[PDB]
C-alpha cells in the first residue's frame, strides 16, 4: 500500500505536461546498466497488517519497565501528558525553523529549553541540542580545546566507557591526545594538569554510581589554564549541586532521565551547557530573544557563523539535524514536574537504590564494590559471572544485573532503582538473584 | 503576544506529583553535594503546561498543516502508523540480556538487509544519530581504510562539488582531513575535466549526492567512478536526495563505496522540528571492518550485537543506533514493499518536473535545467529576491521552499515536493508564486503581515544575543 | 495528587477577600448534619502508580483483539491516523459548539459528518449524533409516531434482540404499542400493517446476519400510512443497498463498525438519517451551513426549538450530551477510506465470514442456521451448549462463539469475520472449535 | 476560509488500503442487495485528511487552549493520564467470555463503590449514556417503584423548580409523566409555600440540583425532603452540580432517594465536543430493585454481569455502559481520593466565589448572592446585553460562560471557573469582562472581529437550512 495520492488520470497528465511517456520513462537518461537493478524486498502489506508484524516482533521481548538494569539509560516514569504534547503535529513534523514567522512555537520552546537546561546545570548558555550524552560530550571537549587552543584531555575512568570511547574517535580523528585517570576505591584520585591539558573531564554521579567530588578538579584544571568539562545525569542535577557551582565551565549529559521512554537505546538527546563568554565555539543551533517590526517579541536561530550552511570547512560542528523533538520531551518533562518535583523524583530514585543496596548485601557471597555516598545507582561484585545472572535472571522475568566491563574488577555489575520502585519489588529482585545464585 | 513559560510560573506552584512519600535529602546525600539554590525551572500546574505547549503548537507548522517544498528535506507525510508503531517498543532497555530483545534485534537486521538491498552495500550500521553523523562515520571508516594500506599519511584532502551541502566539507575537517571544492560544468553536473585533475595519491574521497543538489542526475556517475578507483580514491555517497531513485537505482551499483541514508527524509521519519534522525551507514566488502560497533548480526540462537571487530573505527554514539526510528522506517518499507517505494520514487519526480513546468510558465528561471528529478532549482526574474518571495509565501499560507542553496545560484529556489503532495496542490502553489511576481516591490518587502510574528530584527539578534530568559553572563 | 494550581499563599488571599476563614468555612452555611460524611475510598495515588493498577487489571483480560464474536460489536481494524486526530486536545477537550465565532472546527466536522451517514443512508439529513444504536432507534421510532400521529409499532425478531429491549423500555413510557414479528427460517416474514401502525422496523443484516428483502416492507409500511424505519450497520451500507434506495424514511445504527475501538461495549455513536421533510420531528443537535456578517462561510447549530433549552418540556427529546467526538471518529475514518476504501472492507469480511462459515460447517455436529446470503456474521447449531463452547475456546485463547438467546432457537451461537482475519485463523479457530466438540 | 472535506476530495483518489485481494461482490452478494450507486464519501490521501483534520482542530478552541468557565458544564482540566488509562481496554468486546473480562468487571464494580460512597446510594447502574440519559433512567425507576405499590394510576406529575435545566421538564414528558414547575424564593432557593400547595398523592417526583443553578446551596434541603417523603413523593438529584460538594456533603444524606451524575463533568471525562459521556444512577435500596439490567455484582466466581431482576425497568442503551469512560472516572478517583475529592470541590467553590467578588467590583450585579458555591450567575449593569459581552469576550481571546440560562434572571451570566483553573487566570478574565463595559456600543454589537468566522446568521440558518453538503430533499 501507499501514500502517495495521484489518481491514474493525473499521472497521464501530468506525464504528457513534463513530455515523459511513462514512470519508467523519467528515469532514461540514466545508465542502462544501473537500471533494473534485483532488490528483494518482502511483499507490501496493509497497515493493520503490518502492525500484526511489529506486535508479533515485540511480543518476542520481555518489557524493560519497572528494570533494575543502569548503566546510562533507566525505567522512569514517562509522563503521558508529555507524550501528548509532543504528539502535536506542529511539532512532529515541522523540520528546523528556517522561517521564524511560522515558527515561533518551536522557536521559542526551544529558547525555553536552553533555559532550563542552562538552569539545571548551574552554566549560563546551552545550544538547542546534542545527539546524546557521548556525542555531547565529545563536542563538548571539542569546544574546550578550541577555546584554550590545546590538544591534551584527561578523562577520568568514571566516564561511562561508551563515552570515553565516542570521545577517543572524535579526539583522535583531530589530532588530539587522552590520557585515561582510573578509578581508586571507585573514586577518581586528583590528577597533576600540565600546560598541554586543554581540558579535564570527569562525571558526577560516575559510571560506577559514586557521587564525584568535582570542586578541587575545576579548580585543578583553571590552575593549569585547562577547561573543566563535566558530564551529569540531569535527573540528579535536581538535588546534586550542579557542575557550574563547583566552577565548572562546560556540562554535557543525556537527557533519557528525563522522563524519555528507554526505547532500546534510542532516540533521546544530548545537551551542552558552557559560559556565554564561550559562544563563539558552541557548536549546534542557538535561539536567541528578538523583536518583530511591530515590537512584538520573537524567537529566532542566531550567530549562525558556527554552523555549516554559513561557514562550511570552518563550522564549529558538521551537526545540522540534531535532537530537537526528544530535547522538547525533556523541556515538557522539567516544566511538568518544576524545581521541587524533579527534586522529588531524583531522591526517590536515590531512596530506592539505597534500600535495594541494603537488600542486596545479604545475599550469599555478594560484596559491595561502589563506596558511599553512591547516588541511584552502584556496583556489586557477584559470585557468578554477571552476564550469566543477568541471563538467569531473565529467566525468572527480571531485568536486572548489568554487566560491568572488567577494567573497573572482576564480575561486576549495576543496579538501578527509580521512583516507580517499591519495596515489594525490590524483594522480588534479591529473591530472584538468590535463585539464581 | 505569548507568554514564556516562566511567565506563567507562579513561587511554590506544584505540576506532577511523582512520588508519596518524599525522603529528606540529607539522610540520602552528603550534606556538601547538595544543591543549595534550586536551578529557575518554571513552577507550572498540568492544565497551564497543556495551555502552553498546545498554543505554541498552534503558533507552529508542519507537515501534517502545511505544504512544505523545502529542497534537501525530503518533506513527505510521515504516517501516524509509525508512531504507533514505535510506542510498541518503548519499553526496552539497552542493556536488557539479548535473549529478551530478539523482536529488537530482529527488527534491527531486517531494516539493515532492506537498506543494504536498496543501496548495494555488503555490511551496515544502524548507530549514527544523524545523516552529518553518517558522513562522519564514512569519511572516518575510508581514514581506517587509508591508515591500514601505509597511505594515511599521504592521503589528506576530501573532493567536494561546489554544489555540495554544508555538512560535507565540515564533515572532512571533522575528520582531520583538507578539503578541495571542484566546479560544476555548464550542465550543472561534475566537471570531468576538473575532477581528473584534482585525482591522485593525496586525495582520500570524493563527497557526491546522486542526483546532486540541483536535483539532476549524474548522466557520468559510473565514468566518475572508473576514475576514482584507478586513483584509488573512495566515492561517498551523500543519500539526502536517494528519495528520486529508490529502488530504480542503487549507489552501490553506480562505483559509491560507502553511503548514508537520512531515515527522517527518505523514510518518512519526522523532522521533529529539527530531530532526532537516524543516519545509517553502508559498506563495500573492503570497508566492512572498519564499521563502527557494534553490528546486528544473525547467528544461531537468533540476532546479537557484534563487537568482535578489531579494524572497527571504534563507537560514533552510545548504544546501537536510534532503535525507534529504526522502527518507523522498517514500517514503512513492509508497507511500501519494492513496488511502493518505487513508486513513490517515479511520482515524487514526477511531482518535481510537473511543477518545474508550471513555475516557468509563470516566469521563474531555471539555469540548470535537463530532466529535474526529486527536486530542481529556480530563479525568479530579475528583480524579485528570494527572501521576499518567501515572505510573500507565508503571509499567503503556503511554505517557501528551501532558499539560498546551493551556493552556487543566486537567489536560489530549491524546490523539493515529494510524492506525497497531490497535483492541486502543486497548482495552487504555482499561482501563490505567480501572484507574487504581480505584487509591488515594497509589500514583498514588507511581508509577512499575518503571520503571528513579522519579520524578525536579525541584527539585533546577533549583536545582542539574549540566549535564556535569564540572560546569565 | 491533584490538578489544583493554587499555593497556600493565593488561597489564603483569596479565603480573605471572599471573607471565609478556612476552606471548610466556605461550607458553614450548609446543615451541620450532612457536614463531615465518613466517605470511604483508597488512599490516593501517584500517576504512574494508578497505572501501574490499570495495567495489572487490564493483565486480567484476554484482549479481544482479532476475535470471532459478533452480535452488533465487531473488531475492525482501529486506523491509528483517525485516532491520533481524534486525539487533538481542539477536539477532545470542546464542549457543544455554542458560540460558533471559535467552534467551526467542531462546527463544519460535524456539518460532514450530518453529510456523510445521510449518504451512507442514502437518505436526506442526520443529527449530530445519538448515544448508540439501541437509542437511535428508540429515538427513530418515536419520531416516526409524532410525525404520522399513531401509537403503534411492529418491529422484526430480527432486530438485535437489545435493541428491541431498550426500544420497548422508550415506547411503554409514552404509551406506545409494540408488537414482535418472529423470524421465520432466519428471515422476517412481510408482514400485514394496520391502520394503527406508525412505524415498521426491520434490520438489514439482521442480527442473526441474514440478508432481509427491504423492498416490500417499505411498501406495506407505506401502503398502510406507516413510516419505515431501518436498522443497518454503517460498514454493511459501503456494499449493500441503502434503506434510503428501498424507500425507508428512517435509518439507524451504531457506528462502531467504523473504526472505532470494541472498548468493551462503549462508547460509540448512533446515527439517525431521514427525510428532510421531517425534520422539524428530529431530535438532537443538527448543524447548518450559513455565512458571517461580512459573507464568510460558517456553520451554527439551527432549528433548536426541537431541543430541550428552548422547548424544554415540549422538546422533541430530553437529549443533551450527544456522542459527538466518537460519530466524528465515524466522519473520519468514512473520509478515510472514501466509497471504494470503505466497500473494500466490507467485502474483505464478508469474504472472510463466509470462507470461516463453509469450514465450521466440517466440524462434525455443526449444523448451519442462518440461510444465505448472510453478510459477516451468521449463527450455526452447535452440539454443545453455546456459553459452554465460548467458554472452552477462551480456555484455548480464542474468542468465538456469542450465544443466542433461545427466542431465536436451541444451542445457537453467532461468528463474525473482519477484515483483519486472514486463512490461518479461520482454520486455527476451526480446530480449536473441533477440539471442544 | 476553509474547504469542505468534500471540496478537497478528487474523482478515483484512494486513502487507507486495507485490503490486499478485494473479492469481487458477485461472489458474496446477491445482485439485487448490491448498492447500485456509491456513498458520495469524500476522497481524499490521507496526507490531506490529516491537514484537514488539523486544520478544523486549529479553528477550534478547548479547555485545552482556553479558560472555559461555563456555568453547568464544569469544564475542569481532562488529564492526558486518563487518556493512556482507556487505551489500555480498547480490546475487550462486550459479548466475550465474562472469565476473560474480570480486570475490566473488577473496575466496573469499583466505580460503582466509590460513585455510591461519595453520594449516599446504596445500588448503581453505569449503563446510561449521559445526564439527560440518566434522568430517563431515574424518572422511569420511580414510575416502576409507584406502579408497583399501585399508585401508577394517581401519581401522574413531577415537580421542577424554575431555574431547573431544560432537560429535566423534558425527561418528565419522555417518561409520560406532566410537569409543573414550581417558582423559587426571593432568595434563588425553593419556595417552601408553593411546593406544599403542590405535594399531594398526585405528584411523582421532585426533580433538584444542588447547590440549584444559581450556584446556591438548598439550605433547607432536609426539610424539602420531609415534606416530600410525607407525601410519597421521591426525590430526585440531578448531578450536575456535584463538583460543588463532593467529599463535602452526599446528596444521600440530604433526603434524595434516586441520583444520576455526569462523569464527563464533574469526573473529568473529556466533553469531545458535546459527547459522549456517561451518565451513572445511584439509588436507595427501596427503588434498587427498579435498576436498568445487567448490573455488576461480584460472586463466589467473581465479577459478573447479573440480569437476574424481575423488577427492572428493563434496558436503557446497548450492552453495559461507556466502559472506556468509566476507566477514566476510575483513574480520576484513584489519583487523588477523599481528600483529593474534597480539595477539588473546596477550591472550585473558591474560584466561584473570589471571582464574583471580582466582577461585582467591576459593576456586574449578583441578584442571587447568598455564600456562592461552584458557580454563581450575574447579569450585566443596566444597558448591556450578556449575548454582546460574550462576543466581546472572543474577540479578547477567552471564552464566555454560560448564557442566558438559568432562565430567571435576564441577561444570565452563569459563571462556573472550576477547581483547575488558577488565580491569575480568574483576574485577568474579570479584568476582560470590566474592560468590556468601557468599550463603545457599536463595537460591542458587531463582535468579533479577529475571530475565524465573525458573528454568524442565525435567521437564515433557521429560514432557509442547508444541513448537508448535498443539501438533498
Ligand atoms: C545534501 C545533504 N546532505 C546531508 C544533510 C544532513 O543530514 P542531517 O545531518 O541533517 O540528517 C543535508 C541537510 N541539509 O539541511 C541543512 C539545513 O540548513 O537545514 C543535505 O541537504
Ligand atoms: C442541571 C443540568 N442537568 C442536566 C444536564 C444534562 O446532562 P447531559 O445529558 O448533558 O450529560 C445539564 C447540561 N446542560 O447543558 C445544556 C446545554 O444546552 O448545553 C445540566 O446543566
Amino acid at each position: 500500500m501507499d501514500y502517495t495520492p495521484h489518481t491514474e488520470e493525473e499521472i497521464r497528465e501530468m506525464l504528457r505536461r513534463v513530455g515523459a511517456a511513462s514512470l519508467e520513462d523519467l528515469f532514461a537518461h540514466l545508465p542502462k546498466e544501473i537500471l533494473s537493478p534485483p532488490i528483494d524486498l518482502p511483499e507490501p502489506l496493509p497497515e493493520w497488517k503490518v502492525l500484526e508484524e511489529l506486535r508479533r516482533l515485540a511480543a518476542q521481548n520481555l518489557p524493560a519497565h519497572k528494570a533494575f538494569l543502569g548503566g546510562g539509560v533507566r525505567s522512569h516514569h514517562v509522563p503521558p501528558v508529555v507524550q501528548a504534547l509532543a504528539a502535536r503535529g506542529e511539532f512532529l513534523t515541522a523540520y528546523t525553523p528556517y522561517q521564524p514567522e511560522v515558527s515561533q512555537g518551536v522557536l521559542q520552546a526551544t529558547f525555553e529549553y536552553q533555559t532550563m537546561i542552562a538552569e539545571l546545570a548551574g552554566l549560563e548558555i546551552a545550544n538547542a541540542s546534542m545527539y546524546d550524552g557521548a556525542t555531547a560530550l565529545a563536542e563538548g571537549v571539542l569546544l574546550a580545546l578550541r577555546e584554550t587552543g590545546r590538544m591534551g584531555v584527561l578523562v577520568s575512568q568514571g566516564v561511562h566507557p561508551e563515552y570515553r570511547a565516542v570521545l577517543r574517535a572524535y579526539l583522535e580523528a583531530v589530532g588530539a591526545k587522552l590520557l585515561t585517570l582510573p578509578l581508586e576505591g571507585g573514586r577518581t584520585p586528583l590528577p597533576e594538569v600540565g600546560e598541554e591539558v586543554g581540558a579535564v573531564v570527569v562525571q558526577n554521579p560516575n559510571f560506577l554510581g559514586a557521587l564525584e567530588d568535582l570542586g578541587p578538579f575545576a579548580e585543578a584544571a583553571h590552575g593549569a589554564g585547562a577547561l573543566f568539562v563535566a558530564v551529569a545525569d540531569p535527573l540528579s542535577l535536581g538535588v546534586l549541586k550542579p557542575p557550574g557551582a563547583y566552577g565548572a565551565d562546560i556540562a554535557v549529559g543525556d537527557g533519557q532521565s528525563l522522563g524519555l521512554p528507554m526505547g532500546f537505546g534510542g532516540p533521546h538527546f544530548g545537551f551542552l551547557a558552557t559560559k556565554k563568554a564561550f559562544v563563539r565555539q558552541l557548536p549546534g543551533r542557538l535561539v536567541s530573544e528578538t523583536v518583530d517590526v511591530e515590537g512584538r517579541r520573537g524567537f529566532i536561530l542566531t550567530l549562525q557563523a558556527r554552523e555549516q550552511y554559513i561557514r562550511r570547512a570552518k563550522a564549529k560542528s558538521n551537526i545540522t539535524t540534531n535532537a530537537q523533538l526528544t530535547a522538547l520531551m525533556g523541556a515538557m518533562y522539567l516544566a511538568a514536574l518544576g524545581p521541587e518535583g524533579l527534586r522529588e523524583v531524583a531522591l526517590k530514585s536515590v531512596e530506592m537504590a539505597h534500600k535495594l543496596h541494603a537488600l542486596l548485601l545479604e545475599v550469599p557471597g555478594v560484596r559491595p564494590f561502589t563506596p558511599k555516598p553512591f547516588f541511584n545507582e552502584f556496583a556489586l561484585a557477584l559470585p557468578k559471572d554477571p552476564e550469566a545472572v543477568r541471563r538467569a535472571l531473565a529467566e525468572r522475568g527480571f531485568h536486572g544485573a548489568t554487566p560491568v566491563p572488567r577494567e573497573y574488577g572482576e564480575n561486576l555489575a549495576l543496579f538501578a532503582a527509580t521512583e516507580l520502585h517499591e519495596e515489594e519489588d525490590l524483594l522480588a529482585l534479591r529473591e530472584a538473584l538468590k535463585e539464581v545464585l | 503576544s505569548f507568554p514564556l513559560i516562566f511567565e506563567r510560573s507562579r513561587k511554590g506552584r506544584r505540576g506532577l506529583k511523582l512520588v508519596k512519600a518524599v525522603p529528606k535529602a540529607e539522610d540520602l546525600i552528603p550534606k556538601e553535594h547538595l544543591r543549595e539554590v534550586p536551578p529557575r525551572l518554571p513552577e507550572v500546574d498540568e492544565l497551564t503546561l497543556v495551555r502552553h505547549y498546545t498554543g505554541l503548537s498552534r503558533r507552529q507548522v508542519g507537515v501534517d498543516t502545511t505544504f512544505y517544498p523545502l529542497g534537501s528535506c525530503t518533506m513527505k507525510y510521515n504516517p501516524k502508523l509509525h508512531e504507533e508503531a514505535a510506542r510498541l517498543f518503548a519499553d526496552l532497555h539497552p542493556y536488557q540480556d539479548p535473549r529478551t530483545a530478539q523482536g529488537a534485534l530482529r527488527l534491527m537486521w531486517e531494516l539493515g538487509e532492506y537498506l543494504k538491498a536498496l543501496t548495494g552495500m555488503d555490511a551496515i550500521t544502524l548507530e549514527p544519530a544523524a545523516g552529518a553523523h553518517g558522513e562522519l562515520t564514512g569519511i572516518l571508516i575510508i581514514r581506517a581504510y587509508h591508515e591500514d594500506r601505509g597511505e594515511g599519511r599521504t592521503r589528506r584532502v576530501v573532493l567536494v562539488p561546489d554544489s555540495a551541502h554544508g555538512s560535507n566539507p565540515a564533515t572532512a575537517s571533522m575528520a582531520g582531513y583538507q578539503v578541495r571544492e571542484i566546479p560544476s560544468g555548464p550542465e550543472g553536473e561534475v566537471d570531468l575535466e576538473a575532477l581528473k585533475r584534482e585525482l591522485g595519491p593525496h586525495v582520500a574521497a570524493l563527497m557526491l549526492t546522486n542526483p546532486n543538489t540541483l536535483g539532476l542526475f549524474e548522466r557520468r556517475i559510473l565514468e566518475i567512478s572508473r576514475l576514482c578507483k584507478e586513483a584509488g580514491v573512495q566515492l561517498y555517497y551523500d543519500g539526502a536526495n536517494l528519495n528520486a531513485i529508490m529502488g530504480w537505482a542503487r549507489p552501490g551499483d553506480m562505483g559509491f563505496d560507502v553511503v548514508h541514508l537520512n531515515l527522517h527524509k527518505t523514510f518518512t521519519v519526522p523532522h521533529g522540528g529539527g530531530g532526532p534522525g537516524s543516519g545509517p551507514v553502508g559498506v563495500k566488502a573492503h570497508l566492512a571492518p572498519y564499521l563502527p560497533v557494534p553490528l546486528v548480526e544473525r547467528g544461531e540462537e537468533g540476532f546479537y550485537l557484534d563487537f568482535d571487530r578489531p579494524k572497527s573505527i571504534g563507537r560514533v554514539r552510545s548504544f546501537y543506533g536510534n532503535f525507534l526510528a529504526l522502527v518507523r522506517a522498517w514500517a514503512y518499507i513492509r508497507t511500501l514493499g519494492l513496488e511502493g517505494l518505487k513508486k513513490a520514487a517515479a511520482l515524487a519526480v514526477l511531482n518535481a518536473r510537473y511543477l518545474k513546468e508550471l513555475l516557468k510558465e509563470k516566469g521563474y528561471r531555471v539555469p540548470y535545467d535537463g530532466p529535474s528529478m526529486h527536486e530542481f532549482v529556480a530563479q525568479p526574474p530579475e528583480g524579485f529576491r528570494a527572501l521576499d518571495l518567501a515572505k510573500g509565501l507565508l503571509e499567503l499560507g503556503f511554505h517557501p521552499p528551501t532558499v539560498y542553496f546551493p551556493l552556487i545560484v543566486k537567489e536560489a529556489l530549491m524546490v523539493e515536493p515529494t510524492e506525497t503532495e497531490a497535483k492541486e496542490t502543486l497548482e495552487a502553489f504555482a499561482e501563490a508564486m505567480g501572484a507574487l511576481l504581480k505584487k509591488p516591490k515594497e509589500w514583498l518587502e514588507n511581508a509577512p503581515y499575518s503571520t503571528p510574528v513579522r519579520r524578525l530584527d536579525e541584527l539585533r539578534a546577533n549583536k545582542h544575543p539574549k540566549l535564556t530568559y535569564f540572560d546569565e553572563g
